[PDB]
């Protein structure tokens, strides 16, 4: 009963934590972003890879802090910060700068939140126009291979929402992932290679077990 | 004691006596009616599919670490199956595998038969991308190997790794059955169609691999012959591809 | 190329004259990435969103 | 670059007129979508 | 006042107060169960057999004589059609035939349009042989002559005589309908199996052969298109073919 | 059912950015301003533009963070900061600077919040005198062509709620906006055109659509 399939799985981990500026001077430190596949986290990972085909929601929740600069700034006062968080599903558009239009289209799901409340969290559908999630995949796109166009699930950027002109601070988000609802088909024999890259099976060859002094060794009876 | 099955102008003898793998008990179907209902329009050829199709024979020796086949693509030049794969541009069918040896009873050997589904392999090369031609030959089987493959481009086909980064002694969580050669030389395995949309392309996708590995080596003595041939019949059930009107 | 902004773009050239083997027109059916369908009513519904799936009337 | 359907129009005989009448002929085309159809996914328009 | 027919992914409109011949009052259809019962295997494919098959258009001028087409040989590489003439070894079929043209209220002519049964053409030069690629180049329609012709090889295809040595006002004894440009321009012919025994070889023997004659040549005056183009389309009906298992 | 038009219309988005300070020299930066039409957010403007009349209740979310500025004086211990937040019915008076007899008016709509809590949030219900709004109108309004009276729904005003010569701060409000129960009439074609203002449908001529090689041009299959 705790070897079910939603004990064995439904679990939360970090899976991403990036850092961001107020003000800066390289336009790409000004947001935050993640693309969301499950190939990068190693957490999940080996435990989804006894698995062929995959169907679950996901839930998301994010905390986020923040600190002033040691640059030269003291005395000040200022506000509790905002910060908007936005998803984009597969096939939205993608924001280039923090002034982008594209954070106000009304299609990309937003949060918007102030510092000092509970954390926030948002949770997502099973999304996908198949029928299944595929952790394997023994073909072309139409091209790369082992990867398709099925498991397109999103991204998500971060952002302070500030006026005009603001001041020097820095923030850090953690992002905890956890699925629900997890069902799950074709089992398949455990990895036992060190993952070499985040897209591929790709591997070293390794031995199948540890040795022994001979076939008839047993250790000594306590 | 000997059993004649006949699918249209094909006739091959087994054993009644032998004993059937259905994958995961489910035999093959075909879609029902409605899941697509309004203008995804099916339809099946069913008369040159339900034939039997014989591959040729490997030769099995003292050093031979293995044989594999990528379904479909080896039946891509077997006569009207292929001519389907080239006009339908989707299609899903099941399959029925017999695979049959002839040995005395003074030889000795093991061989494990299994069907992998989306065997997914890594290159020989950990920071490159396979090439096609290295997965699949067509109806000719690749070989794996007895030791640890170099260059580019070459599937890393060590033959206890099976390709795929898992330990070979594991592979009995897929469909499988063993052939002990002081016992049966008969297997058979039915496979229905698994993948997770209801049809796909042929060309694209490779949806199960068939692979024949010896884990006790073939051995005999003094006048004997020193090989063993091994051979692959496959029999495609339930076929279906789309409409055309 | 030249006819973009004159109505001469929704007419299809039918010539005079015995020319019975050539081909008068052709365009993939691909609504919503294709510039012939792009910016139809059909065509502006279907890129408001991600994944769509139906059948089309000519 | 496609992997999609395609239509195409091929002239089987050729245009036959009588005398005093104009010499090209037009060809409109409509598109609309039949009653099964479905959408998921709201996102933002890449037009403006 | 428009109808619209779909067979696959093939889809024609037509007029629907078009008139309908039958060729001899009968209707395509399966040889039933029990002639050749024992161990001669029947199938069907069904699945690319019923759609329509277009061919090319042909163009209609002031001097045409006419054009002709075997049938089959004219649908020889015509897809899943032209395939199972290769794998099988025996088959029949039947045919629908639609014939259409487009012509303004400007022109006038008249056609005859007529399927002959095995339609067996004699030489130009007394003492020969017909050469086979002088009977039919495919899809490609062969022409009548309107004066006699010479040389060797060649079939004497003057149109008065329609390469059968009969008069070419008598094919009206053979299922056949005319187009009069004042009134409609389509023509429809479905066409059962017609032959001695009940299944045969596609490549040695033609079944019929469509012929399209004009007995009032086209004119047309001022700035009218000096052309008409006819346009064939064939949908195969009850195809069957020998058992492969 | 996701086609369905309360699912394509009632959805949030930021449609207003203003600064405002505690102490100032100029008494209009003493409090932030914005009047409420449906034709100058960007995000909503096109989706609206396929339809004629529109009806529905409409949801306000305000988030203010607030700094102190880094002029001279440093070491302070300030309490939090209060904040009016007033809303004008089409048909009220209108402020003139944040000491004016019009803030305290008992019958515009006002809110006060400090800061450290939840994010304020009102409801409006449809004021009209008319039974629908209109997003297109051709005529006059008595004479300014395509603008009618029906059409006002309201202003917003916001300021700091501090005592006498207070200390310097400048705020930040984000304005959010949501309609609810939402009907539409009388469908239009999309705009082919960009915006040019925000009153008027003025366009520059476009072309229709965009070119390819020929009549016959198909790309290669794959």
């Amino acid at each position: 009963s705790e070897s079910s399939i939603e004990n064995f799985l439904c679990r939360s981990a970090c899976v991403y934590m990036g850092e961001y500026h107020t003000t800066n001077t390289d336009t790409s430190k000004l947001f935050a972003s993640w693309t969301i596949n499950a190939r990068r986290m190693v957490q999940m990972r080996r435990k989804l890879e006894l698995f062929t085909y995959v169907r679950f929601d996901m839930e998301v929740t994010f905390v986020i802090t923040s600190k002033q600069d040691q640059g030269t700034q003291l005395g000040q006062d200022m506000p509790p910060l905002t910060h908007q968080i936005m998803y984009i599903p597969p096939g939205g558009p993608i924001p280039k700068s923090v002034t982008d239009y594209t954070w106000q289209t009304s299609t990309n799901p937003s949060i918007f939140w102030t510092e000092g409340n509970a954390p926030p969290r948002m949770s997502i559908p099973f999304i996908s126009i198949g029928n299944a999630y595929s952790n394997f995949y023994d073909g072309w796109s139409h091209g790369v291979y082992g990867y398709n166009t099925l498991n397109h699930m999103g991204q998500i950027y971060v952002r302070h929402v500030n006026g005009s002109s603001p001041l020097p601070m820095t923030s850090t988000v953690r992002m905890y992932f956890k699925p629900k609802h997890v069902k799950v088909w074709v089992p398949r024999p455990p990895r036992l290679c060190q993952y070499k890259n985040a897209s591929t099976v790709n591997f070293t060859p390794t031995n199948i077990t540890e040795k022994r002094q001979s076939i008839n060794y047993i250790p000594e009876t306590v | 004691r000997v059993r004649s099955i006949t699918l249209g102008n094909s006739t091959i003898t087994t054993q009644e006596s032998a004993n059937v793998v259905v994958a995961y008990g489910r035999w093959p179907e075909y879609l029902k009616d409605n899941e697509a209902t309004a203008e995804d329009q099916p339809t099946q050829p069913d008369v040159a599919t339900c034939r039997f199709y014989t591959l040729e024979s490997v030769t099995w020796e003292r050093d031979s670490p293995g044989w594999w086949w990528k379904f479909p693509d080896a039946l891509k030049d077997m006569g009207l199956f292929g001519q389907n794969m080239y006009y339908h541009y989707l299609g899903r069918a099941g399959y029925t595998i017999h695979v049959q040896c002839n040995a005395s009873k003074f030889h000795q050997g093991c061989l494990m038969v299994v069907c992998v589904p989306e065997a997914e392999m890594g290159c020989s090369q950990v920071d490159g991308t396979v090439n096609e031609h290295s997965l699949s030959e067509g109806e000719t089987a690749k070989k794996f190997a007895s030791t640890s493959t170099n260059g580019t481009n070459t599937v890393q086909s060590i033959v206890t790794n099976a390709g795929m980064g898992v330990g070979v002694g594991n592979l009995t969580i897929f469909p499988h059955q063993w052939i002990n050669l002081r016992t049966n030389n008969c297997a058979t395995i039915v496979m229905p169609y698994i993948n997770n949309v209801p049809m796909d392309n042929m060309f694209r996708h490779h949806n199960f691999t068939l692979m024949i590995i010896p884990f006790v080596p073939l051995d005999y003595s003094s006048d004997s012959s020193t090989y063993v041939p091994i051979t692959v019949t496959v029999a495609p059930m339930c076929a279906e591809y789309n409409g055309l009107r | 190329e030249g006819k973009l902004d004159t109505m001469e773009i929704y007419r299809i050239p039918v010539q005079s004259g015995n020319h019975q083997s050539s081909q008068v027109f052709g365009f993939q059916v691909q609504p919503g990435l294709d510039n012939v369908f792009k910016h139809t009513l059909l065509g502006e519904i279907l890129n408001y969103y991600a994944h769509w799936s139906g059948s089309i009337k000519l | 670059y496609t992997s999609a359907g395609n239509v195409t129009c091929w002239y089987q005989t050729g245009i036959v007129v009588p005398a005093g009448t104009p010499t090209s002929c037009s060809i409109m085309c409509f598109v609309s979508a039949c009653n099964d159809f479905s959408v998921r996914l709201l996102k933002d328009t890449p037009f403006i």
